[PDB]
């Protein structure tokens, strides 16, 4: 009866890393950018299956940054980095703020944001929140880059496909789209090198 | 004027179709780029069949919604034609002139070109096996898929020169040529403005 | 381990060295890859210069 | 098929093409980067060309 550990927080752990590095996020920078070093805080995979403030800290940072770096600047400028009881306090407020803000403007697709989450970064709850948000973040990212034409990309991935078939047809395009591009950067170097 | 770069991308698409045996070009052996072209990027009732059968090769379920519509209900098959397009993101869902063939050439070689790369993407390994049974549940597939999938990204992103991709660098010049690189805007507009065709 | 032989004038692209790993790991195969080539025309503008220059 | 299948390969989907875009958005200003460097010297090449034969 007795309430089985749902098999389905696994993938989104590892996903969301896939995706923090995708943004760009590099562990020994980013570390540094928040005054700890590489031998205190674990970053990965399995980051948050104990609650790790330290981590918090940092990849919280770098995904509002990388989401809004102007407001990022303005809304941690007072308790970043989190160095001090009353910092961190009030480090953990803004974010859970602007969090709040972002799950109110998506509605029912991403997860209510409760302050209790942030007093112990870690679990699958934990987590589940962090992976939405990294996602939320490059749905952000595709949107801006994504040129006047292809802006429709970024609402279709919004749009939840419940037809497997469906879902695999869309991941092969997605697939060979990045093999060109891929192929096509090393044709345009090595041409400029010949011709120069 | 159709150029001839749309007219030998055309040509590369309609060979592309007939290796791929589509039932729409049965009896239609054109030799004619321009024919070729006219045929998949101008408005008729064949392409919107070559169209249908691309769709229905990628998605099959859509074959049955499809030709349950009478022939006087074109506009509602092209609307169904845009909605699964948006779902793959090939377009926009109220792109209603590129599926009827009014939109820029290139963006229909474009559009027809990536419809045709689904179709023709190469299944991996496994598959020397012939007939056998249709009956394979579409859940097997996606398992493989979804497999594959994984392994290429974690090989990409555990490779070192992946960043590198993503914002590639390349200065090929020597030192002795940087002054001429960083010229004055002058110089610039003199060496862009001396390609313009007329010459 | 095709040791980049130093003196060929293209150096290797970071694309290129992540195409080979892909390769290698057997993730990606050769057949995918040129069903994927685009003959995208690279620098038309400097050809052109380059032909008139030599009918002069 | 597990709702939680359906939800992966979207995931997967969107990591490629969010990949794609950025790399495309890069290649495209190195290539006008590159263009614009081939013919600055392309030009220098051709005042030197034709300073050599009114003098020969």
């Amino acid at each position: 009866m007795q309430s089985g550990s749902r098999p389905h927080l696994a993938w989104q752990r590892e996903h969301m890393w896939l995706a923090l590095q995708g943004l760009g996020f590099e562990s020994g920078a980013e570390a540094a950018n928040a005054g700890k070093t590489l031998v205190h805080v674990t970053f990965g995979v399995n980051m948050f299956d104990k609650p790790n403030k330290d981590a918090f800290y940092v990849v919280f940072h770098f995904l509002f940054g990388k989401l809004d770096n102007v407001r990022c600047k303005e809304v941690f400028r007072y308790c970043w980095p989190p160095l001090d009881k009353k910092r961190d306090a009030e480090f953990r407020k803004a974010c859970c703020e602007w969090l709040k803000k972002i799950s109110d403007e998506v509605g029912a697709g991403f997860p209510q944001v409760v302050a209790s989450i942030f007093l112990s970064p870690g679990g699958p709850k934990f987590v589940h929140l962090l992976y939405h948000f990294a996602r939320y973040v490059m749905l952000q990212h595709i949107k801006r880059d994504a040129d006047a034409g292809n802006v429709f990309i970024s609402e279709a991935l919004q749009s939840k496909i419940q037809d497997p078939q469906k879902a695999l047809a869309r991941n092969k395009l997605a697939r060979q789209k990045y093999l060109k591009v891929l192929q096509k950067e090393n044709l345009v170097i090595e041409e400029y090198q010949r011709k120069a | 004027m159709t150029g001839g770069k749309e007219l030998g991308a055309a040509v590369e698409l309609y060979e592309r179709l007939q290796m791929l045996s589509c039932p729409c070009l049965e009896g239609v052996y054109l030799t004619d780029p321009q024919s070729i072209y006219e045929l998949l990027c101008t408005p008729s009732s064949h392409r919107l069949d070559i169209l249908q059968w691309l769709c229905s090769r990628i998605y099959p379920p859509v074959q049955e919604q499809l030709s349950s519509l009478k022939e006087s209900q074109t506009d509602t098959k092209v609307k169904e034609i845009a909605k699964l397009c948006f779902d793959l993101m090939l377009c926009h869902f109220d792109d209603l002139d590129l599926i009827r063939g009014h939109a820029s050439p290139f963006k229909q070689i474009s559009f027809i070109g990536q419809l045709l790369d689904v179709i023709q993407y190469p299944d991996t390994i496994s598959s020397n096996v012939i007939l056998e049974s249709l009956s394979h549940s579409t859940e097997k597939n996606v398992v493989t898929c979804i497999r594959e999938n994984e392994e290429l990204l974690k090989e990409l992103f555990s490779s070192p020169h992946f960043q590198a991709t993503l914002s590639p660098e390349c200065n090929p010049w020597p030192a002795d040529f940087k002054p001429l690189l960083n010229a004055e805007e002058s110089l610039q507009k003199r060496a862009t403005q001396s390609s313009k065709g007329k010459d | 381990m095709m040791a980049a032989n130093p003196w060929s004038p293209v150096q290797p692209s970071a694309a290129s060295l992540l195409l080979e790993k892909c390769l290698a790991a057997g993730v990606l195969s050769q057949n995918a890859l040129d069903q994927a080539q685009l003959e995208a025309p690279c620098f038309s503008h400097a050809e052109e210069l380059q032909r008139i220059t030599e009918i002069k | 098929v597990p709702e939680d299948m359906v939800e992966m390969i979207e995931s997967q989907t969107l990591l490629l093409t969010y990949l794609t875009i950025k790399m495309q958005k890069n290649l495209f200003r190195l290539e006008e980067k590159a263009e614009r460097n081939l013919l600055l010297v392309n030009d220098q090449k051709d005042q030197l060309q034709e300073t050599i034969h009114m003098m020969k």
